[PDB]
DNA sequence: AGACGGCTGGCACGACTTTTGCAATCGCAGCCCT
DNA sequence: AGGGCTGATCGTGCAAAAGTCGTGCCAGCCGTCT
């Protein structure tokens, strides 16, 4: 089989989008917030104690 | 290639007991696929080839 | 190349052909057992070259050279008969009408 | 699994796949030019939907 | 007055309308090829099985029965390496030697070779692996009974005899081979029905190949032609991008992005016209095509580059680059552009204008002529001079050259 | 049996076609420094 | 407030060389033949 590069990340769709929200589970990430976050449509804060 | 052995060694099988399922990550992404793709056309129409 | 219909199929037997017109429409109102040719059709392939053994064999034979492949059309496997009627559709642009 | 003896139609065999090969490669002429936010940011998303 | 060159009547020139040209003349496969490799930098420039059944191939026919057959390590060795390098018209594409050679076994010798080909030689079909083809139709024959008669004849022509047949030298053949008369014509034709090229025989299936780019249909009279739609490349102009700089706050960079639209969509707009210009240049030739074609390539005028250039504004050198590699399908079927010309003659049609199918309908005749030898260019001037168009020797030996009939001495066979 | 011939093609020369391969100036005015 | 001023514009068809063909037509040839 091949491959491709794939700069663009790729997460599972599959992942956290079933009733197990893998990535909400790990990342704590809300299921609004880290959905309106994929879409590019949030720009949340990632780290920053400053 | 001895010819005799070449062509016998198309053909044998394992063991293979316990069948695991576990997650993956791109280096072996980049391992298995003997290669990486890079363009979207198939085929020639004009010489129909790979 | 156009494929023809004139039963000439390389490396064939006659009494294949033999049921088989001037055409390959096989003369109307035969028994049809087995599954040999009705429609006698060759595909036009790539010329050959000076090809020496392709020379010596066009020497030897001649008016082949290959040129075609047995392109035919035959009665359905299992399925046999004899015809009732017949049909054919030349689009405008050919004028063959062979046994048309 | 060609139709009509002229085209294969790989039909989402490739043409997903195939979709996804010709952004990739759109990408990777874009981009690489420091890409207009707008433009990059569509196309990623596109790419993620894909 | 005192006639002569005076002074009266510059700039810099680029590639833009040039590499269009470039793209017109090269053919569309290749050109939407460019078309993509171009529009991708461009932002702005717009089951898995089904039936899924394998097949033998022949060769693969000829190994399933090998299988079957009793065969050692290096017998099938061999007998894959012979099955490897295999013509479609079932005749050994490279010679023993190259056989043992490649086998790569000093144990392997040319005789063992030989043996095993043989023992291959004849399995399905007869003349399997011909390796230069002659032993092969020799087989063949072997392989039918004896009980036919004339295949004593059959045989010693075709043992060292080939020459003689190769040229339809009849007399010589009968004075060489001491064959009989009218008879060694018998031995001839049982040699004539011998399957040559049998491994051809498996190859018999193609699918379809030959895209229509402009479709005239006859439409009552004067064809209605039209392009096809889809093969018609076109872009779309990036709308967002397009509200995506003047608003952009580098009113400057998303401005130059509105420019270098705006200069594509140029481009695009050209090659929209070339199309058109095409086109109307086709609704001309479809007007010659609603007679030529109508009455067929026989009945065709010969025409010229500037002859159709005249009926346009386009330049010589434009529709000389916009018609290469172009083809169409019409109620005739896929008909190419560059095929659309034609060099005109001395003929007394009153004219002058192109042999074509009337040189291929000549052909025709010329063979249509006594089966027992192809008619002469003098059979052909006189059949031009029936049909009242003068026609010569050498333009006859020329027009058949065309359309590649025999030679007069060459084509000659007993009937 | 040897010249007959009809052919065919090389030969060459015109007859027609034919592609490729060019490369800013007139202004501008904006900029920038001074 | 004046200078410099500089690179900011924006095009394309046809020619020149090349090729390339029509056309036939001489040399060798094959048929055979008287």
């Amino acid at each position: 089989m091949g491959h491709i590069e794939l700069a663009s990340p790729t997460a599972h769709i599959w992942f956290l989008k079933s009733l197990p929200s893998r990535i909400g589970l790990l990342l704590d990430m809300p299921l609004r917030d880290i959905e309106r976050v994929l879409y590019f449509e949030s720009y949340v804060v990632i780290e920053g104690g400053m | 290639k001895d010819l005799l052995k070449f062509l016998k060694a198309q053909t044998k099988t394992e063991e293979f007991d316990a069948i695991k399922i576990a997650l993956a990550s791109p280096d072996m992404i980049r391992s298995w696929s003997f290669g990486e793709v890079k363009k979207p056309e198939t085929i020639n129409y004009r010489t129909f080839k790979p | 190349g156009p494929e023809e219909i004139t039963a000439d199929i390389p490396n064939v037997g006659e009494a294949a052909l033999s049921k088989l017109d001037e055409s390959g429409i096989v003369y109307i109102g035969a028994e049809v057992t087995g599954g040999d040719i009705l429609v006698g059709k060759v595909t036009p392939k790539g010329e050959t070259q000076l090809t020496p053994e392709e020379k010596l064999l066009r020497a030897i034979f001649g008016e082949k050279a290959s040129d075609v492949k047995d392109s035919s059309l035959r009665v359905p496997n299992g399925v046999s008969g004899t015809v009732i009627d017949v049909q054919v559709f030349t689009r405008d642009g050919v004028e063959k009408d062979k046994r048309a | 699994v060609p139709l009509d003896g002229g085209r294969f139609a790989t039909s989402d065999l490739n043409d997903l796949y195939r979709r996804v090969i010709n952004r990739n490669n759109r990408l990777k002429r874009l981009l690489d030019l420091a890409a207009p936010d707008i433009i990059v940011r569509n196309e990623k998303r596109m790419l993620q939907e894909a | 007055m005192k006639q002569g060159l005076q002074l009266r009547l510059q700039l810099a020139m680029t590639p833009q309308l040039q590499q269009a040209i470039r793209l017109l003349q090269l053919s569309t496969l290749e050109l939407q090829q460019e078309l993509q490799q171009a529009l991708e930098s461009n932002p702005l420039l717009e089951l898995p099985v089904y039936q899924g059944e394998t097949t033998q191939t022949l060769q693969d026919y000829l190994m399933w029965q090998v299988e079957l057959t009793p065969f050692t390590d290096t017998d099938r060795a061999i007998a894959t390496s012979i099955v490897d390098a295999v013509d479609d018209t079932g005749y050994l594409t490279i010679q023993i030697e190259d056989i043992v050679d490649s086998i790569g076994d000093d144990e392997i010798g040319l005789e063992e070779v030989e043996a095993v080909l043989k023992r291959i030689q004849r399995f399905d079909p007869v003349g399997v692996a011909a390796k230069d083809l002659r032993d092969c139709l020799l087989i063949q024959l072997s392989q039918f009974a004896k009980e036919t008669p004339w295949l004593e004849e059959a045989r010693l022509i075709i043992s060292d005899h080939l020459d003689l047949l190769a040229n339809h030298d009849f007399r010589t053949l009968m004075r060489v081979t001491r064959l009989k008369e009218e008879v060694l014509k018998e031995a001839v034709n049982l040699i004539q029905s011998l399957d040559p090229r049998p491994g051809q025989s498996i190859q018999t299936s193609e699918p379809e190949y030959v895209i229509p780019d402009v479709l005239v249909r006859k439409v009552s009279g004067r064809w209605t032609v039209e392009l096809n739609a889809d093969s018609i490349p076109r872009l779309k102009i990036n709308q967002q991008y397009a509200a995506m700089g003047n608003s952009a706050r580098n009113d400057a960079d998303g401005q130059f992005i509105r420019s270098n639209l705006q200069e594509a969509r140029w481009l695009i707009k050209s090659l929209e016209s070339r199309n058109d210009t095409l086109l109307r240049v086709s609704r001309c030739i479809v007007e010659q095509q609603q007679a030529f074609f109508e009455q067929g390539e026989e009945y065709m005028k010969p025409m010229v580059l500037a002859d159709i250039a005249q009926a346009v504004e386009m330049h010589e050198s434009t529709i000389s680059r916009v018609t290469t590699q172009k083809y169409l399908h019409s109620p005739r079927g896929i008909f190419e552009l560059k095929y659309f010309f034609s060099s005109h003659v001395n003929t007394e049609g009153g004219g002058e204008a192109s042999s074509t199918a009337i040189r291929a309908l000549v052909k025709k005749l010329i063979a249509a002529e006594n089966p027992a030898k192809p008619l002469s260019d003098s059979k052909l001037t006189s059949m031009l001079s029936e049909q009242g168009i003068m026609v010569a020797r050498r333009t006859v030996a020329k027009y058949r050259e065309s359309l590649s009939i025999p030679p007069s001495n060459q084509r000659k066979q007993l009937v």
